[PDB]
């Protein structure tokens, strides 16, 4: 939609949805799916800033549309702290201690991603992991310890995004109204899930086209959780197939104020998911940066660098107060 | 007028002004 921040937000969403669709290729219908498009876009923006040639191109096409200048504006607009709301995002870039970096690279990462580059002796790797994690933790008031598990000697850089969200519901649930209820994974496999309960004024609608219920759960801040429940859990692939920016706008238009009171029943849970994204991003067109013929020559000429590895790890905690959510994207660069 | 999230569901946490999606997913198995 028209605004500058809105265009880049839909690019990032576009990236997210495209990624979602790849995740489905390897997810049994009992699996949890959870990831932050912003975290992943931030980490890849850093890689983009050092890319050249075919590698840069593939990466620009995936991240869409001074393209990256309005990405930092978006993050500035989103990351805020106020009563019952926190969204915080941090990029960190570690570099090999001997390794000369071009200044145009270090300054665009300081300006667009707010990271100064910290150098590290990855050769002494036990300590290298403790040092990196200790730095990350220092800068994120202990929300993110242990973001890094392992680091190769021949590692030349590691790029890190983390993102933390904690939102209070606009309508907080009463703990007194929380009893176990059969949650149906399936037609056959059920389980007892502490399920929360409230009568509040929530926007909802039946999606007739997708045979599923949509509901908007506001947080404090200007944020909310959209929850989409297929009626038959066999409708779930056609729901998950349609996800797109246009579908999102669809679901948001179909939502009215609809502010007569609603009877809501919602699970209380903490789930966490991990990914290795190499194959998914490869399918989405960014296969180049993992080759031994990758071009990351804007980073340094001293060595020929490629992306070794990209992990993404995320956690979702829903309870009576609200929602707590973390994500962490890590990129390892080698020769 | 009733919403029961008793089955697998898609979940999106997003900013209203920018429509920026911050987390995406599907919850099929709480813990």
């Amino acid at each position: 939609k028209k605004s500058k921040t809105q265009r880049i937000a839909s690019a990032v969403n576009g990236l997210g949805f495209r990624l979602y669709k790849q995740v489905l290729g390897g997810a049994g219908p009992a699996d949890n799916i959870f990831f932050s498009p912003l975290s992943i876009a931030s980490a890849l923006g850093v890689v983009t800033a050092g890319a050249n040639g075919s590698t840069r191109a593939e990466l620009d096409t995936a991240l869409g549309f001074k393209s990256m200048k309005y990405f930092a504006r978006l993050n500035g607009a989103l990351y805020k702290r106020s009563a019952g709301f926190e969204l915080m995002g941090k990029n960190v870039v570690f570099s090999k201690k001997g390794l000369w970096l071009y200044r145009q690279f270090t300054r665009t990462v300081a300006h667009l991603f707010k990271s100064n580059v910290r150098s590290v002796d990855f050769g002494d790797s036990k300590n290298a992991v403790e040092l990196m994690n200790a730095y990350i933790e220092k800068v994120t008031s202990k929300k993110f310890p242990d973001v890094i598990s392992d680091v190769d000697t021949d590692t030349s850089l590691v790029i890190v995004n983390v993102i933390y969200f904690k939102g209070s519901w606009g309508n907080k649930f009463e703990p007194d109204l929380t009893k176990n209820v059969r949650f149906w994974v399936n037609s056959s496999y059920s389980m007892m899930v502490p399920t929360m309960h409230q009568r509040a004024k929530l926007s909802y609608t039946q999606d007739r086209k997708l045979r599923s219920t949509v509901v908007k759960l506001p947080y404090e801040g200007g944020a909310s959780m959209l929850v989409i429940v297929p009626h038959r859990t066999e409708d779930l692939p056609k729901v998950e197939e349609s996800v797109s920016q246009e579908q999102l706008e669809e679901w948001l238009s179909l939502l009215g104020p609809s502010n007569h009171y609603v009877q809501l029943s919602l699970p209380k849970f903490k789930i966490s998911v991990s990914y290795d994204l190499k194959a998914y991003l490869s399918a989405m067109g960014m296969s180049s940066m993992f080759s031994y013929g990758a071009d990351l020559s804007r980073i340094t000429g001293m060595q020929k660098l490629h992306v070794d590895k990209i992990t993404h790890k995320s956690v979702l905690h829903v309870n009576e107060e609200g929602t707590e959510a973390k994500a962490e994207t890590v990129v390892g660069i080698m020769a | 007028p009733t919403v029961t999230v008793d089955r697998p569901f898609v979940v999106l946490i997003y900013d209203e002004k920018t429509r920026a999606v911050i987390f995406m997913g599907r919850v099929a198995d709480p813990k």
